[PDB]
């Protein structure tokens, strides 16, 4: 459901 | 040890010459700095309210909301839908925990309104620019490092200026007026009258005004960190908005 980032 | 958590929002606005809001953008981040012992788990609770996106079923109304959100890959969201809590085991040093964006109306009035009055003798070259800036923050609240940049017609020089309070500074440099207003609080009304000479061509372009500033103890979106809790420590939790692109047509 959610958007993630690495930095 | 010390733990720092900062909610930081970059505001960009475009306001029409009649005062109408054309565009509003808020780019927000929650940034952490910590150096916790091994094992440590941190829970951050946000505004219990807040909605995300534009639900086709429920619509979107007044209330605290963002248009989109994203999270660092290390963040656990098991308690996000029910309680707006984030969980993570932070690294040593800096981490951006969450990012978000808003393009809708803000939940409070925009922080600044400008009332320009320009008289231009085509003519004799005389340009008179009167600017009144009103701060629409709550009356307790402060704006820091407020500066207004105003591009001016080519070859303009300053004849005189009258600024409404003595802490203010203004100069022309690089073809623009730079007006600095170091003392600004909710409810303040500050003004400057500038007499300039515009040369004839060899041998407009006035505006738009662009404001830059910082808003301590403030978020444009209304989002807040409600708590910061550690399980195994002095904490700083800070909320700041800032702009370098708060544009107002003349």
């Amino acid at each position: 459901t959610y958007k993630f980032f690495e930095q | 040890n010390e733990v720092f958590l900062d909610v930081v929002e970059r505001l960009s606005v475009l306001i029409a010459s009649n005062g109408s809001l054309l565009k509003v953008d808020v780019q927000g981040e929650i940034r952490l700095k910590s150096f916790l012992p091994s094992g440590s788990e941190m829970r951050i609770g946000l505004t219990e309210e807040f909605s995300v996106g534009k639900s086709e079923l429920r619509g979107y109304g007044p209330g605290i909301r963002v248009d989109e959100v994203s999270f660092h890959s290390s963040v656990n969201l098991d308690e996000f839908e029910s309680h707006r809590i984030l969980r993570l085991q932070p690294p040593q040093g800096e981490l951006t925990v969450m990012r978000y964006q808003l393009s809708d109306d803000l939940p409070s009035p925009l922080p600044f309104r400008l009332f320009p009055s320009v008289q231009w003798d085509r003519g004799s070259g005389r340009l008179q620019v009167y600017l009144k800036l009103r701060c629409d923050l709550l009356s307790k609240s402060q704006a820091l490092n407020v500066r207004l940049h105003l591009p001016l017609p080519r070859g303009v020089v300053s004849l005189s200026q009258e600024l409404s309070s003595p802490e203010q500074k203004a100069e022309l440099a690089e073809g623009a007026l730079r007006w600095d207003l170091p003392r600004v609080q909710g409810g303040s009304q500050l003004s400057g009258l500038f007499q300039m000479d515009v040369p004839g061509p060899p041998g407009l372009g006035l505006g738009p005004a662009s404001l830059s500033f910082e808003l301590p103890r403030h978020t444009c979106s209304g989002l807040q960190v409600r708590f910061l809790r550690l399980a195994f420590p002095h904490k700083w939790v800070r909320h700041l908005s800032h702009s370098d692109a708060y544009v107002i047509r003349i």
